[PDB]
RNA sequence: UGGCACCUCGAUGUCGGCUCGUCGCAUCCUGGGGCUGUAGUCGGUCCCAAGGGUUGGGCUGUUCGCCCAUUAAAGCGGCACGCGAGCUGGGUUCAGAACGUCGUGAGACAGUUCGGUCCCUAUCCGUCGCGGGCGCAGGAAAUUUGAGAGGAGCUGUCCUUAGUACGAGAGGACCGGGAUGGACACACCGCUGGUGUACCAGUUGUUCCGCCAGGAGCAUCGCUGGGUAGCUAUGUGUGGCAGGGAUAAACGCUGAAAGCAUCUAAGCGUGAAGCCCCCCUCAAGAUGAGAUUUCCCAUUUCUUCGGAAAGUAAGAUCCCUGAAAGAUGAUCAGGUAGAUAGGUUUGGAGUGGAAGUGUAGCGAUACAUGGAGCGGACAAAUACUAAUCGAUCGAGGACUUAACC
């Protein structure tokens, strides 16, 4: 089990050696170091927590700094957590790089969906518009909200409310290749978020 | 993209000359075919004096769409009308010559004769 | 859509609790002394940034 | 950009007689979104006058109002607001790259509460 | 744009294609793979469109053949075309041609330049 | 289908369809079994099982029913015959008119026929989203455990085992392995397409810029051909994989009561798409308010102690520039310790060969200078313009017991 976070940088396409074409999306991982170890006899369970960017002094306070310094690096814009992992290896300060994976892997993506507004219940969930003509007067409404005898409407009737920005993981989804120098990682296919956005790249569970 | 009511012109020697759909066989609820695709439909006009015969149900092989296919390489094809070969129980055609291109995804499908038949695969 | 009830004296200040406005954003003018809104031209010596306007 | 509560051939016309009475006038008071939208209009007009063609002198004059600034004893012709921008406006700013205009805020209007500034260009 | 796009797809991009505009008459030598062998088939017809940047450029080429139009899309940087050579240079004035699908000959017909 | 006449006549809207579902099991499909008048393939009947699934049309206002073509299957029922302050108004059930029939007549008919007003700004609970307050025995910044809850759960065809087992032939397997789909779900815009009202070009009528040339206004964006960013499906990627624990019907082992027999009584083992896990998401207001790492510290006045106010530390905000966010709050990126937005300079997509001048032609026009000119939202540099100056909030940590102390 592997891991690392990165930046979703854009979306492009490849030629394989076979011929055929295909979709890749690319991520750069660079400036991540491990801060702190979790165990089983302070914390309960095991964990490595890693950190992202480094980002200016001006911007980070005190607290994190401190935290930062306790491994002797600068501060970093996001820190996430990896379970099911080696606690062995990790050394607390070193660095961690994308060479870790290998062109054939298959990996998890994890992100933050891009967001939509306040968003009606066709778009949302996918209903069906009533008619649009034959003198209808129902076009893209909820629906029904229940029968009579409860008195009440039940749970998970599904309404209009604020549509994206969950976060959602998409699995079982293969790498392309690895460029170590730019500290890029070519990945087949989609990722959630909107460029820029931060995607945590780790080792399929299944 | 071809659903039922679609209605298109058929490309072979048989007395048919043109097509409309009844169902697209191979699933429930599907709701299309594409090239290559069989599908069960009748016949809305017949040349005088030709094997099959008008109001006749019988089924058909898609063979070139105006939205045609992608390969796997990332190259499309699109023709300009949308075509249709009347085949019988197993993919044999009823007729003896077929008029017009037709698409190469006809022969991953195992449609040979037709194939051989055709004055062009592209 | 018509009340069904009226609405008693206790309902209506709790719906009115947040019904209040805002306090301004104002400091005092270096220049003039007297109060002013932040990011704006003073009124009384007309001055910004220490620059006559 | 941003639509101002008007359609698209209203919203042109706006944008037209607000960008003519900085140049004639060189200070102007207007409310804040209206103001840094003209921002860009008048410097976009500026750097045209920069230039300083035929091409860019016809370019520009697709856009300013035909309006006369003052007139003068040269015969007393008068002069128009395009001959101001090619001839005073524009060498003004011959060693500045950009930001020709500046923002004060004021206050907001007594009838509507509007937010009012004032946009002149140094 | 995004520059390391760029940087990555550098070292893929074809150089061996020449120089063609939407109008001119080309000929494509694409490597078609049947069941097991390995051929070239020709497609010859005026180039339609041309659109995209950078490696996710394409082009469309339409053929009448036996009574029936046929378009063909390819990417530009694909090595699966052998080769490409012009034949002619035809004069439009359009970027487009979308308008060629509605006629036949004698008025499908482009100039020449 | 009825019987009764208990609530409602100071009004409880009726059939069918549409949108949206949820529940029962007397199970239509898929899963596991016993008997067979079960050779195989296909069946009949009963038992356990509610996890998911359960089609598109022709006729009729129709429910229903018949028919066409599919499908693994085209389940039966409840919810005011679920659902009209959610929709329709074909039927019934208002005033007009006609037919058949009944009546002397005015008229009538669970007989037919053509036409016929469907009102309402959501107070309380309920449902879907988003904030403010206080609490969590000091004040803050991050990273998290998981009680508990929601989602998902479907299935075909082909190849091989194998023309093997079975069968006189005809025909044709169980069990296992692989490949590829239908419907559904999530994400995204590189590809194919859609849109793109401050992008590019052609063109008609008329008015304007004093005239030519070049442009502008109005005519649905005047019309027409393309189209960037953004948003999108019909486009692309991925999912329901492989499993574990205890069981239901059932099948057994050992074994007496009852010297035998017996799956049960004590004791063991197998056994389902179902139960609990695994997988995805929310989750400490879980008042049972949890854990880890880091930062600030123990000030001054009064108090009858309890306690109060009044400047601060770490930190946060007011205010301002905004977008990857957004109804508004909120979230996120920044505020000269500066690339946050506009401009400026280079580009890019897109359109397609600008103006001026010259040449050829009587002229419309064509060619050259020249992949030219323009170029919203896309990219990188650059403090030129605006994020100036200031103000506000924010701790000194109660008691008891237990271990080195
Ligand atoms: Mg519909
Ligand atoms: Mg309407
Ligand atoms: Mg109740
Ligand atoms: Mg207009
Ligand atoms: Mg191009
Ligand atoms: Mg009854
Ligand atoms: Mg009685
Ligand atoms: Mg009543
Ligand atoms: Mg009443
Ligand atoms: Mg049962
Ligand atoms: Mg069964
Ligand atoms: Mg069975
Ligand atoms: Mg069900
Ligand atoms: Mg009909
Ligand atoms: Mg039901
Ligand atoms: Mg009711
Ligand atoms: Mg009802
Ligand atoms: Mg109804
Ligand atoms: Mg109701
Ligand atoms: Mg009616
Ligand atoms: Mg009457
Ligand atoms: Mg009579
Ligand atoms: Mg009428
Ligand atoms: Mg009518
Ligand atoms: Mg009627
Ligand atoms: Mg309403
Ligand atoms: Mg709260
Ligand atoms: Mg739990
Ligand atoms: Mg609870
Ligand atoms: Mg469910
Ligand atoms: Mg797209
Ligand atoms: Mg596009
Ligand atoms: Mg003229
Ligand atoms: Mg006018
Ligand atoms: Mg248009
Ligand atoms: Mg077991
Ligand atoms: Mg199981
Ligand atoms: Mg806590
Ligand atoms: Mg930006
Ligand atoms: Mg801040
Ligand atoms: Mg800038
Ligand atoms: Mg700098
Ligand atoms: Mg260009
Ligand atoms: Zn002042």
């Amino acid at each position: 089990t592997k891991g690392i976070l990165g930046r979703k940088v854009g979306m492009t396409q490849v030629f394989t050696e076979n011929g055929e074409l295909i979709p890749v999306t690319v991520i750069e991982a660079a400036q991540n170091v491990v801060l702190q170890k979790k165990t089983v006899e302070t914390d309960g369970y095991e964990a490595v927590q890693i950190g992202f960017e480094d980002k200016r002094a001006k911007l980070s306070n005190k607290p994190e700094q401190g935290h930062v310094a306790k491994a002797d690096t600068t501060p970093k814009r996001f820190i996430r957590e990896f379970r099911d992992v080696n606690l062995d290896e990790y050394e607390i300060g070193a660095e961690v790089k994308v060479d870790v994976f290998a062109e054939g892997d298959i990996i998890d993506a994890t992100g933050v969906s891009k967001g939509k507004g306040f968003q009606g219940v066709i778009k949302r969930h996918g209903q069906s518009r009533g008619p649009m003509a034959h003198g209808s007067r129902y076009h893209r409404r909820p629906g029904s909200m229940g029968p009579v005898a409860p008195n009440r409407v039940f749970k998970n009737k599904l309404l209009p409310g604020r549509m994206g920005g969950e976060q959602i993981t998409i699995q079982n989804l293969e790498i392309v290749k690895v460029d170590v120098e730019k500290n890029v990682l070519l990945v087949k296919g989609n990722v959630p978020g909107a460029k820029k956005a931060l995607v945590q790249i780790k080792t399929a569970t299944k | 993209m071809i659903q039922q009511e679609s209605r298109m012109k058929v490309a072979d020697n048989s007395g048919a000359r043109e097509v409309l759909t009844i169902k697209v066989l191979g699933g429930s609820g599907r709701k299309t075919a594409n090239i290559g695709d069989v599908v069960v439909c009748t016949v809305k006009q017949a040349t005088p004096g030709g094997v099959v015969k008008k109001g006749e149900v019988v089924k058909a092989v898609i063979v070139r769409t105006k939205s045609g296919a992608r390969r796997q390489d990332g190259s499309y094809i699109k023709f300009d009308e949308n075509a249709c070969v009347i085949i019988r129980d197993d993919k044999s055609p009823r007729g003896t010559r077929i008029f017009g291109p037709v698409a190469r995804e006809l022969r991953e499908n195992n449609f040979m004769k037709i194939v051989s038949l055709a004055p062009e695969v592209l | 859509a018509v009340p069904f009830r009226r609405t008693s004296k206790a309902k209506k200040r709790k719906r009115r609790t947040h019904v209040k406005l805002q306090l301004p954003g104002m400091n005092e003018c270096s220049n003039c002394g007297e109060y002013r809104l932040s990011h704006h031209v003073c009124p009384e010596c007309g001055q910004y940034d220490g620059k006559d306007v | 950009y941003r639509k101002l509560g008007r359609t698209s051939s209203q919203r042109k016309a706006l944008l037209r007689d607000l960008a003519t009475d900085l140049i004639v006038h060189e200070r102007i008071e207007t409310t804040e979104a209206r103001a840094k939208e003209i921002r860009k209009v008048v410097e976009k007009l500026i750097t045209s006058g920069k230039k300083g063609d035929l091409h860019a002198r016809r370019q520009a004059a697709a856009f300013i109002r035909h309006e006369v600034v003052e007139v003068v004893q040269v015969k007393n012709r008068p002069v128009y607001a395009l001959q101001k921008l090619f001839d005073d406006v524009a060498p003004r700013y011959a060693e500045r790259q950009g930001g020709y205009t500046r923002i004060l805020k004021k206050g907001p209007r007594r009838g509507d509460g509007a937010p009012m500034v004032i946009i002149e260009l140094v | 744009m995004n520059k390391l796009i760029d940087e990555i797809t550098k070292s893929q991009l074809n150089p061996d294609v020449p120089s063609f505009r939407p109008g001119d008459t080309v000929r494509v030598h694409a490597k078609v793979v049947e069941g097991t062998r390995e051929r070239i088939q020709l497609f010859e017809g005026v180039v339609i469109k041309r659109r995209g940047a950078g490696i996710s450029e394409t082009f469309t080429v339409r053929k009448i053949s036996n009574g029936v139009g046929v378009e063909r899309t390819f990417p530009v940087h694909t090595p699966r075309i052998a080769k490409l050579e012009v034949i002619r240079r035809g004069k439009v004035r359009r970027a487009k041609l979308y308008y060629l699908r509605n006629l036949r000959g004698k008025a499908a017909r482009i100039k020449e330049i």
